[PDB]
C-alpha cells in the first residue's frame, strides 16, 4: 500500500545518488587525465616560445587622441595614426550560355580633388614643359589624353592647345 | 571553498570615443623581460599599451580607420617568421581583415572577401602565418598571410547554418571547434590530410589559387546549449562554451570513455561534464578568457562584475570563484586578457573604459 | 469705483486671516493627538524584546563609495512558490472542480530499462505483484503494473 | 531654515544594479540593538546593519527563484509567539512572501491577488495584520497567524484603477487608501462588522472572507491625477502626486471630526501644501519617522527633502535640502531610524544613501 | 609608349605643387592682412570699454543648489521665480470692407460661485453703505453675480 | 605642430536640475578690478556666478521662469548707458525675450515678437541697446531695448528658408552674418542708409512704429556645407561656420580677391581658406567661441573633450589644437565662453554641469 510506495522512493533515490556518485568519480578521473594533456601541451607550446626573439612595440615618433585615468595617472595623449583605406575592386560579370566575362596616379587626382582634372593653364604649361624630350608632337598629346581623357581625345588637345595660345 | 587567485584593481582608463571596447588581447609572443603589452578594439579605433609598475599603463600607439563606419569587433596577435616584428590582426563590421604591423607602424595587409561583418580572429599555435576569421556568413576561413592565399572556407551544405560567433583551436593546431546563432558547435580538423596538403600548396604558391570547401565538419552538436552560442574554447581534448543562459558548460564529444581523435562525425552522443554557473551575463556576445597555462577561466557579466575561476581545483565546475568588484564599475565587460605570465588582468566594458588586476 | 476693489480685498484678508488662525489651531489640537497615540504606541513598543539580526555558492557583492571596503555574502535562494494548476467546470446543473516535483527538477525517461531492473531487484530484498504495483505509482509513464510485471520479465532473460 | 540638518556619511551600491523601490527600517528593534534596515529591488531583498563612523554592514541577502519577479515593497513584522523578526516582500507577480532572518527561511507564502502588490503595510497594534494594495483595484488584510484572508477592501464602489498605497492611521482603527483613479478612500476597520471578521479570522480552525463594497469616505477633489502616496497625520492625511506637492487636507469642514464623518460628506478642507520640485514621475513615496515630527521625500534627480512637521505652519515653513554631488539618481523611498538618527534613501541605480543627523 | 606617361606624371605634378603652393601663399597673405584687421578693431571696441564704469553683480522661498566634485562645498542661495510674460489674447477678423480687432481680476483669478460668495457679498455691500449708484460698481467688478439691479434683487433676498 | 594655449580643469560644479545646459556667457562689460561673473541658462533657469582663486566659484543668483514649459537656449550680456547696471538677456523654446538686471534682481522688459524658439541673442557691439534674435520662424530680428521698437525684421522673399540658428554681427557692427537650416549663409548690412536711418528714428520714436521689412540680403550661399549651419562668427572679415561634418569652415564671400565692402548681393563665389578638423561633434546646436581678442578658438564635442585652436598662426586650419579632457568629464558640451582677458574658459554640458578651465599663464 503506502508503505511499497514509500520503499519504491527509498530505493530509487538510492540507486540514483549511486549512479551520481559513479559519474562523479568518472569526471574527476576525466579532468585529471586531461588536465595531464594541457600540461605537456602547453610545455610543448611554452618551449617554442623560448626559442623566439621577437621585437618588443615602441613608441616611436595633425589628429590625437587622449586617454584618461581615474588614478594619479596623468592624461596621455599621442597622435593618431590613420589607417589607409582598402581598395574596392569594380567586379562586373557577364552570363550568357555560351561565354562569360569579366594606376597610383588616378588616385592620387581623385582625393586631392578640391576643368576634367587638369585645367587650361595648366595643360598649356604641361605641353611646353613636354617639348624638351623629342618629331611627332603627337606623341605628346596621346600621353595627356590617356592619363586626362575627361579633357578631350588626343586630336582634341591639340586643337585646345593651338586655341589657347593665338 | 574559496579560489585561491585574488587580484587589486590598480588601475582604470578610459578612452575618448567613449564607444564599446569588444576586444582586448595581451601579446603573448613578447619575449621574456620585454615589457608586457596588450591591444583593444572598439569603435574604428585600435590601440596598444604597455603595462609597467605600481599600476601604470602607458599609452603607445593608436589607429584609426579611414571608414567612419567601421567597428572593429576582434584582434589577434602573431609574428612575422623572418623579421620578427609582431603583428596585429584587426577585423569587425565591415567583413575585412587588416594586419597591422606596430614595429612600422603601418598596415600592411587586408584580406576582403568574408560574406559579412567577422566576429573573431585566431591565429595557428603552431604557425604563425595561419589566421581563422569567423563570419556573419555563417562559414569559417583560413588564410595564409605569408603567400596570401586562402587555405580552405570551412561551411557549406553542412556548415553552420546561421552567424559564426567564435572558433578555437585545440593546442597542438591539429582541430577548430566553433560555435554559433544556429544553436551548433562543430568540429573541423585541419590535421586531416585533405587539409595539410591544402596548407603545404597554399605554401608552395607563387602566381608567375583555388581554395578547398569543407561542407561537412567532423563533428557538430545542437544539444549543449538551448540558443546561441558566442564563445568556445578548448581545454585540451574538451570543450568549454556559453550562452545567454548564464553558465559556461564544460564538455566532450561521444560518451565519457570516447577518445576525441577516434570520434567519427555521425556520432550522436555527447557528455556534460559540469557548468561554471555565475549570474548577470544573458546579452550576446560576451566572451571568456584563459590564461596560456590554461590554469584560469575569466569571464565579465553586463554590470561590471568580473569572475576568475580556478581551473587547477579537484571540483572546477563545483568551486567557488573569485569575484572581482570595484565601485565605479558597472558597464557590460566585452572581454578579459590574461599576460602571459597571468601576473595582470584586463577587462574592457561598453564604456571605453580599461581596468587593470594584478594578481596577489 | 475703487473702493469696492479694496473693501473685497478688506473683507477677504479679514477672512484670510481667520482661515490661518483656523489651521494654526487645528494643527495644534492635532499634534497633542499625535503626542498621545505615537506614546500609547511607544509604551507597547518597550514591553517586547525583539530579536536581533545576525549576519548568517552563489554569493553577492555591496561596493562602497568611502573607505570602507568592499562586503561579500552568500545569497540566500528563497523556496520556489507553488503554482496551484487549477480546473473549474460549469452546468446549469453544477460546477465540478514532492517526488514528483524532483523527478521533474533532476530531469520513459524518468525511468530507464537498466535502473528499473535494479529497482525491481533491490525491492525484491524486503520479501512481487505488489511491487509492480507500487512502481506504476509511481511511474506511471513506463506503464501500468501488468505491463512492468513483463518489462521485468522480458529484460531479465 | 528648517531645524534638523544631516550630513551623508556613506554610499552603497547592489551588484544588481537595478533600481531600489523599497527600503524600511525595522522599528521593532528594542533598545541597544543596532539599526537594521532591509532593501527591496529587482528579486532581492537585502538586510543591513547601521555602525559607527558611517559604516553599514551587509548582513543578510535573498534572491527569488523567479527571474522575473519584481519586488516592490517591504515591512517588517514579528512572531509574537517567538518575538524573531519578520520581513514581508511582494512585487510585480503579486505574492506575498514572510522571511525570517533568524532562521534565515521564507516561512509562508499568500497567492491571492490577481496582479502586482503595491504596498504593505502592517497594523501597529497586531502584529498579525497585514495589508496588501494592489493592481486589482483592491486593498486586502491577512491574518499571517492562521493564514487566512480577513478582507476584501473593493467592488462595487472601491477604487476604479489601481490601488498605489495606504496606510493605517496611529491606533489602528481605520485605513486610507489612494490609487490611480484620482481618488482617497476610508476605510474603518473598528467597525463592529471588521472587528467580528478580525476575531474570527483568530477563531478559525480546520473560511468566509468578508468583501467591503463601500468605503467610509471618499473624495476625488485633492488631486487631479494619479494619488501615489498617502499617510496619516494624525486625524490628517498627506497625500501626494505628479503635481509635485504634499497636500494635507482632511475629510469635511474645518470643525468636522473624524470619526463622525459620514460616508456621504461632500466636503474636503486642505490645509496646506508641502510644495518641491522635480517629482512629477509616478511612485515615487514620502516617508515620516517614528514620532511623526519629520517628513523626507526624494526627488528624481537625487536631492532629498525634509520638513520639520512640529513647526507653527510647516506648509508655510523652509525645507531641509539634502544633496551630493554623486547622487543624482531617482530616490524612491526613504527610511528614518526609530531614533531618527539615520536616514536611509535608495535609489533607481541600486545605490544606498545614508544620512546622519546632527 | 610607357615612357610618355611616365613624363607627364613627372611633370604634371611638378606644375601641381608649384599651384598649390601659390594658393597656399595666397591664404596665408590673406589670414595675415585679415589679422591686422582684427588687431585694429578689436582695439578700438577696447579702448572704447576702457571708458566705462559697470557695476559688478552681487549674491542673492524656493531655493537651488549647486554641488562640487573638488573640496569646495555645496552652495545654496534663493530661488528668484520671473514674473510670467501675458502673450495677450488677439481676435482678428477678415472683411473686404473692415479688419476689427485692471489688475484686480488677474488677482481674482488666481486666488481661486461668481468670484463671490453670498455671505461676502453682502458683508461687501454694507461695507459701502458707511460711504443705486452702489450696485453698478459692484457688478462691474463681479460681472458673473449679474447686472446692477439683478445685484438689488440679490441684496433684498438675502436680507429677509 | 602643437598648440600654444594649456589649461588646468580646477573645478566642475553641476546644477540641481539635471536638464541640459545650452548656453554660457562670461560678462565682458565688467571692469577691470571686478570679478569674472559668467551666465548659464539651461531648462528653465538662469544662473549667475563669480569666478574666484584657486578654482572657486561661487554661486550669486539663479533664476526660474513661472513657465515650466519654457527653455531657454542662449543668453548675452549688455548694460545700461544711463545707469551703468549690466543686463542679461535670456530666450528660448517659447520665443520669448526677457531682460534681466541682476542689480535690482528684477525682470525688466519682455518682448514677444517671434513666431517660435528663438535660437541666438547678440548685442551690437557699438550700441548695447540694439539686440539681434535669430528664430525657428525663419527671420532674424533688431530690437531696440531702450525705446521697447523693433528696428527691423530680417527675412522674407530671400530671407533664410528654415529655422535661423545662429548669428554674427562684425567687429565693428556694420553688418550681419546668419546661418541656419536652409544650409545657407546670409549677410545683412546694417551700415546701410536705410538700417541707419531706422535704427534713428527707433530713438526718435514717442508715443502718441513700422519695421522695416528686409528681404533681400546683401549676399547668400548653400555652397560651404551640405547639411545644417548651426554656428557663424566673423573672423574679421573671413567667415568661421560649421555643420554636422565634424569641421568648422574658414571662408570668404567671392573669390580670394574681393573685398568684403565691396561683394554686390548677386555675388555666386566663395573661397574656402580652409577647415579646422576635429571629431564627434556630429549632433546639432553645438557652438564654438572665442576669445575677446579672437586669438583662440574653442569647441566641444558631444562626448565631453574641449577643442582649443590658435587662431593667430600662419595657416590655423593646419595646426593642431589642444584637447582638454578630464576622466569625469563625458557629457556632451554644448557652448564655451572665455573671459575677456582669456584666464579662463568655462564649459557647460548636457548632464548640467560646468568645467572652469585655467589658462597656464
Amino acid at each position: 500500500p503506502v508503505c511499497w510506495r514509500k520503499r519504491v522512493k527509498s530505493e530509487y533515490m538510492r540507486l540514483r545518488q549511486l549512479k551520481r556518485f559513479r559519474r562523479a568519480d568518472e569526471v574527476k578521473s576525466m579532468f585529471s587525465s586531461n588536465r595531464q594533456k594541457i600540461l605537456e601541451r602547453t610545455e610543448i607550446l611554452n618551449q617554442e616560445w623560448k626559442q623566439r626573439r621577437i621585437q618588443p612595440v615602441h613608441i616611436l615618433s595633425t589628429r590625437e587622441c587622449s586617454v584618461t585615468s581615474d588614478l594619479d595617472f596623468p592624461t596621455q595623449v599621442i597622435p593618431l595614426k590613420t589607417l589607409n583605406a582598402v581598395a574596392s575592386v569594380p567586379i562586373m560579370y557577364s552570363w550568357s550560355p555560351l561565354q562569360q566575362n569579366f594606376g597610383t596616379f588616378i588616385e592620387e587626382l581623385i582625393k586631392n580633388y578640391d576643368c576634367g582634372f587638369i585645367n587650361d593653364e595648366i595643360f598649356v604649361e604641361l605641353v611646353n614643359a613636354l617639348g624638351q624630350y623629342n618629331s611627332g608632337s603627337d606623341k605628346i598629346f596621346e600621353a595627356i589624353s590617356s592619363m586626362f581623357p575627361d579633357k578631350g581625345t588626343a586630336e582634341e588637345l591639340k586643337e585646345k592647345y593651338k586655341e589657347l595660345t593665338e | 571553498g574559496s579560489c585561491k587567485y585574488s587580484f587589486k584593481c590598480v588601475n582604470s582608463l578610459k578612452e575618448d570615443h567613449n564607444q564599446p571596447l569588444f576586444g582586448v588581447q595581451f601579446n603573448w609572443h613578447s619575449k621574456e623581460g620585454d615589457p608586457l603589452v596588450f591591444a583593444t578594439v572598439g569603435s574604428n579605433r585600435v590601440t596598444l599599451y604597455e603595462c609597467h609598475s605600481q599600476g601604470e599603463i602607458r599609452l603607445l600607439q593608436s589607429y584609426v580607420d579611414a571608414d567612419a563606419d567601421e567597428n572593429f569587433y576582434t584582434c589577434a596577435w602573431t609574428y612575422d617568421s623572418n623579421t620578427s616584428h609582431p603583428l596585429l590582426a584587426v577585423a569587425g563590421s565591415r567583413g575585412i581583415i587588416r594586419i597591422i604591423n606596430p614595429i612600422t607602424m603601418q598596415c600592411i595587409k587586408h584580406y576582403v572577401g568574408h560574406g559579412n561583418a567577422i566576429n573573431e580572429l585566431k591565429f595557428h599555435p603552431r604557425d604563425p602565418n595561419l589566421l581563422l576569421s569567423v563570419s556573419k556568413d555563417h562559414a569559417l576561413r583560413l588564410w595564409n598571410i605569408q603567400t596570401d592565399t586562402l587555405v580552405a572556407i570551412f561551411g557549406g551544405v553542412e556548415g553552420h547554418r546561421d552567424e559564426v560567433l567564435s572558433a578555437d583551436y585545440d593546442l597542438l593546431g591539429e582541430k577548430i571547434m566553433s560555435c554559433g546563432m544556429d544553436h551548433s558547435l562543430k568540429l573541423w580538423r585541419i590535421n586531416s590530410k585533405r587539409m595539410m596538403n591544402a596548407i603545404k600548396e597554399s605554401y608552395d604558391y607563387n602566381p608567375n589559387f583555388i581554395s578547398q570547401k569543407i561542407h561537412f565538419p567532423d563533428f557538430s552538436t545542437r544539444d549543449i546549449h538551448r540558443n546561441y552560442v558566442d564563445c568556445v574554447r578548448w581545454l585540451g581534448d574538451l570543450i568549454l562554451s556559453k550562452s545567454c543562459e548564464n553558465a559556461i558548460v564544460c564538455w566532450k564529444p561521444g560518451k565519457m570513455e570516447d577518445d576525441i581523435d577516434k570520434i567519427k562525425p555521425s556520432e550522436s552522443n555527447v557528455t556534460i561534464l559540469g557548468r561554471f554557473d555565475y549570474s548577470q551575463c544573458d546579452i550576446w556576445y560576451m566572451r571568456f578568457s584563459m590564461d596560456f597555462w590554461q590554469k584560469m577561466l575569466a569571464l565579465g557579466n553586463q554590470v561590471g562584475k568580473l569572475y576568475v575561476w580556478d581551473l587547477e581545483v579537484e571540483d572546477p565546475h563545483k568551486a567557488k570563484c573569485t569575484t572581482l568588484t570595484h565601485h565605479k564599475c558597472g558597464a557590460a565587460i566585452r572581454q578579459t586578457s590574461f599576460s602571459r605570465d597571468s601576473s595582470i588582468l584586463i577587462a574592457v566594458c561598453d564604456d571605453a573604459s580599461i581596468w587593470r588586476w594584478d594578481r596577489l
